[PDB]
């Protein structure tokens, strides 16, 4: 959900 | 925004940002300390510095617009913060592309204790  | 950056990364490299670049080395996805492990990790180090240049911007959530001009990323004009965030993300995506030749899966999920010491931007 939270990446680069 | 982080989701936009992830789409830019996938477009550029063919790798999904999660999991290929979300936990890589010392600086990709949760950066702070250590000597970067390789050139890909140095892309993340510089990207972290680039965001660090923008203390009154919110790069995780603030959305920017960009287009492609025959492969090339062109950031389109938004707010000052959006423009600067876009330029940081563009550079990192290009950097990841330039360093795919040495990307190493052994640096995915790299443990924190192997990342020690401050490195100045």
């Amino acid at each position: 959900a939270i990446r680069s | 925004s982080l989701l936009e950056f992830g789409k830019m990364i996938l477009e550029e490299t063919g790798k999904l940002a999660i999991p290929s670049y979300s936990s890589y080395g010392c600086y990709c996805g949760w950066g702070g300390k250590g000597t970067p492990k390789d050139a890909t990790d140095r892309c993340c180090f510089v990207h972290d510095c680039c965001y660090g240049n923008l203390p009154d911007c919110n790069p995780k959530s603030d959305r920017y617009k960009y287009k492609r001009v025959n492969g090339a990323i062109v950031c389109e004009k938004g707010t000052s913060c959006e423009n600067r965030i876009c330029e940081c993300d563009k550079a990192a995506a290009i950097c990841f592309r330039q360093n795919l030749n040495t990307y190493s899966k052994k640096y995915m999920l790299y443990p924190d204790f192997l990342c020690k010491g401050e490195l100045k931007c």
